[PDB]
RNA sequence: AAUAGGUUUGGUCCUAGCCUUUCUAUUAGCUCUUAGUAAGAUUACACAUGCAAGCAUCCCCGUUCCAGUGAGUUCACCCUCUAAAUCACCACGAUCAAAAGGGACAAGCAUCAAGCACGCAGCAAUGCAGCUCAAAACGCUUAGCCUAGCCACACCCCCACGGGAAACAGCAGUGAUUAACCUUUAGCAAUAAACGAAAGUUUAACUAAGCUAUACUAACCCCAGGGUUGGUCAAUUUCGUGCCAGCCACCGCGGUCACACGAUUAACCCAAGUCAAUAGAAGCCGGCGUAAAGAGUGUUUUAGAUCACCCCCUCCCCAAUAAAGCUAAAACUCACCUGAGUUGUAAAAAACUCCAGUUGACACAAAAUAGACUACGAAAGUGGCUUUAACAUAUCUGAACACACAAUAGCUAAGACCCAAACUGGGAUUAGAUACCCCACUAUGCUUAGCCCUAAACCUCAACAGUUAAAUCAACAAAACUGCUCGCCAGAACACUACGAGCCACAGCUUAAAACUCAAAGGACCUGGCGGUGCUUCAUAUCCCUCUAGAGGAGCCUGUUCUGUAAUCGAUAAACCCCGAUCAACCUCACCACCUCUUGCUCAGCCUAUAUACCGCCAUCUUCAGCAAACCCUGAUGAAGGCUACAAAGUAAGCGCAAGUACCCACGUAAAGACGUUAGGUCAAGGUGUAGCCC
RNA sequence: AGUAAACUGAGAGUAGAGUGCUUAGUUGAACAGGGCCCUGAAGCGCGUACACACCGCCCGUCACCCUCCUCAAGUAUACUUCAAAGG
């Protein structure tokens, strides 16, 4: 562009920026709805247990519990933090192992 | 070059044109109503000028047109 | 690489190599040149090269420029009186004309040297504060006195922890 | 539908020895 | 974004997003020794209890400060003028600093583009009709700020007469709430403030303590944890698992050799921390033929530029445009004569048969040849003839919207109608044929008057000016650039969409997002594969025809398949099928049933799995002639490429072919036949890797 | 081309066992030109969105399915604005 149209439209304008699944916070807490498990996109095959949980902001959303084995059920209060599950399209959070209600996967 | 980008812009105005084809008397009934509710908004605009002014009514004479209908 | 003809015009260091302060009775100079003509060749260089060192050292005076309204480029100065100075620019250089508006409008390095080191009166090296207005911020930092106990601790005898322990 | 690998992925110790 | 790095492809280059590495803060997990220091609700939601303003010979003064919070939000800064206040009193001043006046002063959105009285003159009466605004008015949304600090607020109604109602955004503390979570300590000794003439009195300001790895600094005889270890990126042994469990910031990992999962061992990094999530810190001088981007065309406005004086060389004509008039060829129609068929195509059917052929008359349709020309016009467009009018600008640039245009298609009204022709109907094709093929006919293509305002409106090259020397240059296109200006662009997709607004448009056009989603998308080029891919020349027992004898039908022999059986295996398109077998009544034998043996003919054994771990020996193109180390050169030292004999960048060991040898020759037939192709055949010739069995 | 065709013998392997295989000999032909739909090769091209390489890739309707958004009848709730005024 040339000087006098820098000049008119000013300094570049950043997007603002998009808040993700946490609304800009590190962690939510949520209430357990529903649990189960989910079937990764090609080429992955499994069955990632996941879980709905409705969030202290009221809006539900799908949760992955990593780990091998969770005792999670409805009615419980868990953690929940960001992070995508890379092969479980639209899950975009994650159970914190070892918080309220969800203990840390209990070794081998 | 090749055509591609042509052909996903070609489907998506295929597919458009085809919506409105089933739908024209739906979106005609949704056409018909917002005209009647910008018809109001524009009313309720130019009274709101008059009653700020500090009159009561329309000024002498004035009639708000239909600025929106077909006619 | 910097967009345009003699971009070094548009840095700060250039800008600031301006040699012409007016004296404040200036508040207003306008600019006649004529955009061609071999003999106001100084004054389309006066104003493609000066007018923004001018400007930078001088922002509060109004300039103004006018193209072609005149068969010969001027300046002319207009001040706080209401006095106005004519200056005929045909045929002169731009560093002429530089250095003429310097002579009859301009401060003198004397007056400048001046101003200076009244600036100088207002940052005092004994007072402490804030390292934007001072140079030390504590006493503690001079050596030979107390350090900071953040630092360095001080002895148990000079804390209130154990000076009000002893003395219940 | 066996997993086929990308080939200039695919990994070597060339270096590593 | 940097000293950068990873990631698109079969490959290269380019573009581009994403991510990694760095530094902080908060929260989470796990872990944690001491001392000093600094800093410390998520919430303008609700608050139990205590305290936080007194002083003083009564008056007054103070409680209008300090402390708190960040809800609201251009009252904060400069200048002018001038109060209150300080200087005991006067200050004819200084200091400090309100109100008023002038100026300046956040971000995002223009899909907020018009605001609607926002001005001026006059002593007044009153007169004029102006004022702001794309250089962003008006409006919406967001946010305490420019931090020696300032501004704002003080439960709410902007205010606080009044009303709702009964107030911790003072300290300590509590409830609820949030991922977020400090003591219901002491002292007025210091400093500050209030009061007093003063000794002094008071103060949850403050001072000194309490609590907390949030940080800094120092220390530790004794005592280390957290994360990571496929690549980016420092660092993995042995097991388990077997596309499952799980993992991953990105690319990805996991189906029997998992450095990527889990455990274990070891190691790496940091360390009283570690680093999971989140947030912030680093973002315009780069581009627009093909990657996102030159918006269909021209003009001009406020302005900008130096390409304007100087200083100069393409006026007139060819297919600009508008109007009026005109017609040569070919149609249509009509008439006479003649014929009995005409139309339709790879071939038919349907259709017509007042049909066809010759001749004559004959248009509001369309404009061979010229035109191999490259002209006119702003573009769109413009190619029969004549005439009239007529093709802006003596500096350039200048609009999605202003102004005026703008192919084809389409709309409204009235006309013309030869031919063509969506749709529709009929014929045929087809598994179907709402197509392609044939026939008929309509809207429409034409005229007139209005609209509509789109195009692959494209030289896919913005206007103007200048240069041919530099580096010629990612690639291709179209040799590479400079100055200047306007327009436009900032990953893909959503999306020529939604909503808003405007429009003679109403199933429309213009402008044009977001949410969810992804790690790509994309441009150019190379190679390979493939083509219902072109041309050319070929196959010599050879692809077709030609020549001879066969197979395909019958019986039998034999192999395979299938079925059957308690009852092997292997081969199994070419390149399996009288094949491993130059050979099964027992044996062979590896199969089935029953019985028996257990250091066993063997310093055991296994014809158990895997020919997709192999050696060995082979099929196959091969009824081929090529493979190729080591060098050299071209393409900018890109993926790539390397031949011309009157030769122009290739030289080539070796291997194969060839030669030679065998058979009856030098002929023929054998033999030979590389590299590579089919993870081709064979673990059951034998051997053997790995895994498995051992009464 | 001593080829095809026909006829005859021997051998390997077995105790024996093939209309199989290997091998020796006998008699002994016909045609050999013309073409490129097909089949395959060679050369020189052209295109390519395929690269698991046409048994490729790939578009849309419908079905199922989750995530997000838009429109939308009637109705309800909440919020904003007024006095920045007049007698
Ligand atoms: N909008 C005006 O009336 C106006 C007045 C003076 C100057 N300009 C200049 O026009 C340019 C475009 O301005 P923008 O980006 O704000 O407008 P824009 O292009 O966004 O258009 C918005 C409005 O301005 C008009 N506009 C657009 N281009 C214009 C032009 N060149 N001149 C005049 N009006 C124009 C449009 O018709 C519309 O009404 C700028 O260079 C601006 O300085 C515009
Ligand atoms: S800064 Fe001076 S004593 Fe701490
Ligand atoms: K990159
Ligand atoms: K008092
Ligand atoms: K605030
Ligand atoms: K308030
Ligand atoms: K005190
Ligand atoms: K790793
Ligand atoms: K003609
Ligand atoms: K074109
Ligand atoms: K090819
Ligand atoms: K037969
Ligand atoms: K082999
Ligand atoms: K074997
Ligand atoms: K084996
Ligand atoms: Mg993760
Ligand atoms: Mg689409
Ligand atoms: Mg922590
Ligand atoms: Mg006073
Ligand atoms: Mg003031
Ligand atoms: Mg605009
Ligand atoms: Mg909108
Ligand atoms: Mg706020
Ligand atoms: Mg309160
Ligand atoms: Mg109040
Ligand atoms: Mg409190
Ligand atoms: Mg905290
Ligand atoms: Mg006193
Ligand atoms: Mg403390
Ligand atoms: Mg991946
Ligand atoms: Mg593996
Ligand atoms: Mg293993
Ligand atoms: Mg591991
Ligand atoms: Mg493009
Ligand atoms: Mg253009
Ligand atoms: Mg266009
Ligand atoms: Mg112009
Ligand atoms: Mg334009
Ligand atoms: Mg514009
Ligand atoms: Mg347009
Ligand atoms: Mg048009
Ligand atoms: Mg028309
Ligand atoms: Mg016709
Ligand atoms: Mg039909
Ligand atoms: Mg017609
Ligand atoms: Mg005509
Ligand atoms: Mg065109
Ligand atoms: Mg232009
Ligand atoms: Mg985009
Ligand atoms: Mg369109
Ligand atoms: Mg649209
Ligand atoms: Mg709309
Ligand atoms: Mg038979
Ligand atoms: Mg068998
Ligand atoms: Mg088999
Ligand atoms: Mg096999
Ligand atoms: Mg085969
Ligand atoms: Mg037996
Ligand atoms: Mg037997
Ligand atoms: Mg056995
Ligand atoms: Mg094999
Ligand atoms: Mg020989
Ligand atoms: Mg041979
Ligand atoms: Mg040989
Ligand atoms: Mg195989």
């Amino acid at each position: 562009a040339t000087l006098n149209q820098m000049h008119r439209l000013g300094p570049p304008k950043r997007p603002p920026r998009k808040l993700g699944p946490t609304e800009g916070r590190p962690q939510l807490k949520g209430v357990v709805l529903c649990t189960f498990t989910r079937k990764p996109k090609k080429p992955n095959s499994a069955n990632r247990k996941c879980c709905r949980v409705r969030l202290s902001t009221g809006r539900e959303a799908v949760c992955f519990i990593p780990g091998e084995g969770h005792t999670l059920q409805e009615h419980q209060i868990v953690l929940v933090e960001g992070g995508r599950t890379q092969d479980l399209p639209g899950v975009k959070l994650t159970v914190v192992r070892g918080k309220y209600d969800c203990g840390h996967v209990q070794k081998k | 070059k090749n055509v591609l980008k042509i052909r996903r812009r070609k489907m998506n105005h295929h597919k458009y044109r085809k919506l409105v084809k089933k739908t024209r008397f739906l979106r005609r009934k949704v056409q018909e109503g917002r005209l009647r509710r910008k018809q109001i908004k524009f009313e309720k605009d130019l009274r709101r000028i008059w009653l700020k002014a500090g009159l009561k009514e329309a000024p002498e004479g004035w009639q708000t047109p239909k600025i929106y209908l077909r006619g | 690489p910097m967009k345009g003809r003699f971009p070094i015009r548009r840095t700060l260091q250039y800008l600031s190599q301006g040699n012409v302060v007016f004296k404040d009775s200036v508040k207003v100079m306008t600019v006649n040149y004529n955009t061609h003509g071999e003999l106001g060749e100084g004054a389309r260089k006066f104003v493609f090269f000066n007018i923004p060192q001018i400007q930078y050292k001088n922002p509060w005076v109004q300039i103004m420029m006018f193209k072609n309204m005149t068969p010969s480029p001027f300046l002319r100065f207009y001040l706080d009186s209401g006095e106005q100075v004519l200056v005929d620019v045909e045929t002169k250089s731009n560093k002429e004309i530089m250095e003429h508006i310097r002579k009859i409008l301009g401060k003198n390095e004397e007056t400048l040297r001046e101003e200076e080191e009244e600036k100088k009166q207002l940052s005092h090296p004994a007072n402490f504060g804030p390292r934007k207005y001072c140079l030390r911020e504590c006493i503690c930092e001079v050596e030979g006195q107390v350090p900071c106990p953040s630092l360095v601790p001080l002895p148990k005898e000079m804390r209130g922890k154990y000076k009000a322990a002893l003395k219940a | 539908g066996r997993k086929r690998a990308k080939p200039r992925l695919e990994q070597d110790s060339s270096l590593k020895s």
